[PDB]
RNA sequence: UCGGAGUACAAAAAACCCUCCGAGUGAUUUUAAUCUAGACAAACCAGUCAAAAUAAUCACUUAUUGAUCCAAAAU
């Protein structure tokens, strides 16, 4: 099929993926009660230490 | 709590708070779950998991704890290697 | 002009001069894998989750720094990511600093050239994800097996 | 009758399991269990 | 300017006679008098509270107190002796050179970072210095000589790419103090002591060209450093050929606190005069 | 102190020196693992389920049990 789009239709080759919806997490609580520590990493934006003013 | 010391006039701290908790800089207080070293064989693997955890304390408990704790444990801390430094800030919190 | 008994000269007498640690041994590393002056290295900086796409591009046929066996065997296993114009496209995503994405891509590259320059690569195939492919291959093979000369 | 606690020892290394044996001894204690270090199924032997 | 000014021509003198503090500045105290706030004065009725004795804070009314049911744990364990390193982002660094607080021209160690008020060190609090992070990694355009107590790979990288030299140097509690607020140490008027060697556990960190440790063998400096470039993919500049070379080269003794001075000395800042010992035992002491 | 029924007729909860039954463990083999979404319940403490990710049954089954600290043990 790769030969087709290059040779035949003068086209670039579309590639696709399968995307399942990002998992559902409840509205974050100011004081998570009785929760595993890792609770915090659930709502983590991305993984990187971010030193705001430092 | 000792709200005024004898010799310094300052506000003392409870030590037995400190030995068993940890304060993040967000204000979240962290603790062990009680009885985790206690009667293991008698317990289901599930429970054992639930116990070996570290957990968070609700607002009431936290405020309480703060009162028994001076400034010095509320200060910001950068430890080399700190397992918990990853955790200290709040992210994406919209209230 | 101070010196103490513990100074860097007195501990390490062999190397002395202030310009000693600043030598650049270009003779030590002569190989220069992946000549970054010949790559088109593009950045997609996405800010919002903060991530910077790092993209590595060069012509497979026009790249001399890899030998012909290595140059042709890379068009084999990696043929999925290759482009209609002959370019080999490498992508990294994760780190918000684009430096670690540079290192990521240059390392996926070093990996590809390392594995393809190993004739000892046997391309081990797992049966867990491909059992469906083998069994559907054979089950379309029983019907492909009908023999009549056509056209 | 009684409830005994016995400490079961792995073949390989310091990995331990901890469990109770019956005082009448209907089935004496040796197990096929999980050892963490080498990620394996082994015979845990009854010990103290 | 402030047309408010021209409103004051109109009005009578500003004097003591007429002064109002900003509304809502004083939130007025009330006193338990009168019909409203007298009579039990918000102390409630009888019981314990009305008599002012209610029990201490951790107390649950005898049910085993919340804070006390929970088992102890290594947490704050040895918290006093765990080293701390005040972070410095590259972004903040670029900032500080940009507004010309710390100038790249002359060498940069902690002291300079301090004087630009770019960083704050409280040595008494177990702060062992400034450490480096990668935040402005891509932002960073400056050619600089930096000496820190700790740094991270990516950071070292981002300075290399621009052609500066980073050295990891250690300071003990005392010497670190002397470092940060040096003028008040001089006004203490005590000699300038020897520098400690890092403790045993720290030794391996400072002996690696990996970190460009100040106690490491310079023979590996050109090696591991060049290595840094192949990993991060850039052309390594030739520092020996540069004009600013002799500043970038500039090092300290492992025994030296400052730049240009030596253990044993004494500074008289009134006479603007340095004093060095001519006695032998002293020189053997402070030069060892 | 813990659990079943009534009191409490249909989501939940619900007292009594109220009515009636039980528990402070047996019996085995198949030794019932790590790790984590989401939940129930709940003043707190404790209690419960649990997908994906890597390699326990039967006795009405529900009850078979105690937190810190402190001691003894080794990994
Ligand atoms: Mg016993
Ligand atoms: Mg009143
Ligand atoms: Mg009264
Ligand atoms: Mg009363
Ligand atoms: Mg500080
Ligand atoms: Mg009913
Ligand atoms: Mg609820
Ligand atoms: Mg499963």
């Amino acid at each position: 099929v790769t030969r087709v789009f290059h040779q035949l239709l003068d086209m670039r080759e579309p590639v696709f993926e399968f995307v399942r919806p990002p998992p559902y997490h409840p509205k974050q609580k100011r004081f998570p009660h009785r929760q595993p520590l890792r609770y915090l990493d659930r709502y983590r934006d991305s993984h990187e230490p971010t030193y705001g003013i430092y | 709590v000792t709200y005024f010391s004898s010799r310094k006039g300052k506000r003392k701290t409870v030590k037995a708070v400190i030995y068993r908790f940890l304060r993040l800089h967000s204000g979240l207080w962290l603790r062990r779950k009680a009885g985790y070293k206690k009667k293991l064989w008698k317990k289901t693997a599930a429970r054992k998991r639930r116990l070996r955890e570290f957990v968070f304390c609700n607002k009431t408990q936290s405020k309480l704890l703060d009162k028994m704790t001076t400034s010095f444990w509320k200060r910001r801390n950068w430890y080399a290697d700190d397992p918990y430094q990853k955790y200290q800030d709040r992210t994406n919190l919209k209230v | 002009e101070f010196q103490s008994i513990y100074s860097l000269d007195k501990l390490y007498p062999e190397s002395r001069g202030s310009d000693t640690a600043w030598r650049l041994p270009d003779d030590a590393k002569q190989a220069n894998d992946i000549p970054v002056d010949r790559l088109t290295i593009s950045y997609c900086r996405s800010s919002g989750k903060v991530n910077s796409k790092a993209e590595v591009r060069f012509h497979l046929a026009s790249a001399d720094w890899i030998a012909e066996p290595v140059r042709l065997k890379l068009a084999v296993k990696h043929k999925n990511r290759i482009n209609r114009s002959g370019e080999l496209i490498l992508t990294s995503e994760c780190s918000r600093y684009q430096f670690r994405n540079l290192a990521d891509c240059l390392q996926k590259l070093r990996d590809m050239i390392a594995e393809a320059s190993q004739p000892x690569x046997x391309x081990x195939x797992x049966x867990x994800x491909l059992r469906r492919s083998r069994i559907e291959n054979m089950n379309r093979e029983r019907l492909r097996k009908k023999r009549i000369s056509s056209a | 009758s009684k409830t005994i606690l016995v400490k079961m020892m792995s073949q390989a290394g310091t990995g331990f399991s901890f469990n109770t044996k019956r005082s009448r001894l209907r089935e004496k204690l040796t197990l096929l269990h999980y050892d963490p270090v080498v990620k394996k199924k082994v015979l845990f032997v009854e010990q103290k | 300017g402030p047309r408010a000014l021209d409103l004051l021509r109109a009005l009578p003198r500003v004097s003591l006679a007429n002064l109002k503090p900003n509304p809502g500045s004083r939130k007025p105290e009330r006193r338990p008098r009168g019909r409203r706030r007298g009579r039990k004065c918000g102390r409630g009725h009888k019981g314990e509270r009305q008599r002012g004795t209610r029990p201490r804070l951790g107390f649950e009314g005898g049910q085993t107190p919340f804070y006390l049911r929970i088992p102890k744990y290594g947490f704050n364990e040895g918290h006093s002796f765990r080293h701390q390193y005040q972070p410095l982002s590259l972004n903040r660094l670029q900032y500080l050179i940009d507004l010309g607080r710390v100038d790249p021209t002359q060498p940069i160690d902690l002291t300079q970072l301090v004087n630009g008020r770019g960083v704050t060190i409280q040595p008494s609090k177990r702060d062992y210095g400034v450490q480096l992070v990668e935040e402005g990694a891509d932002t960073f355009k400056a050619k600089v000589n930096i000496e820190v107590q700790m740094a991270s790979e990516l950071a070292i990288a981002a300075i290399e790419k621009n052609g500066g030299v980073v050295t990891t140097a250690f300071y003990d509690p005392r010497s670190l103090e002397i470092l940060c607020k040096p003028v008040p140490f001089f006004l203490r008027g005590q000699p300038i002591p020897k520098r400690m060697l890092p403790p045993e556990a720290l030794v391996p960190y400072y002996t690696d060209a990996k970190n460009r440790g100040y106690l490491a063998d310079p023979a590996r400096f050109p090696e591991a450093r060049l290595e840094l470039a192949r990993k991060y993919g850039y052309v390594l500049p030739d520092i020996t050929k540069d004009e600013l070379f002799k500043m970038l080269s500039t090092r300290k003794d492992p025994r030296q606190i400052f730049f240009g001075l030596a253990p044993g000395w004494v500074v008289n800042m009134a006479d603007k005069k340095i004093l060095k010992p001519t006695d032998e035992n002293l020189l053997k002491y402070y030069s060892s």
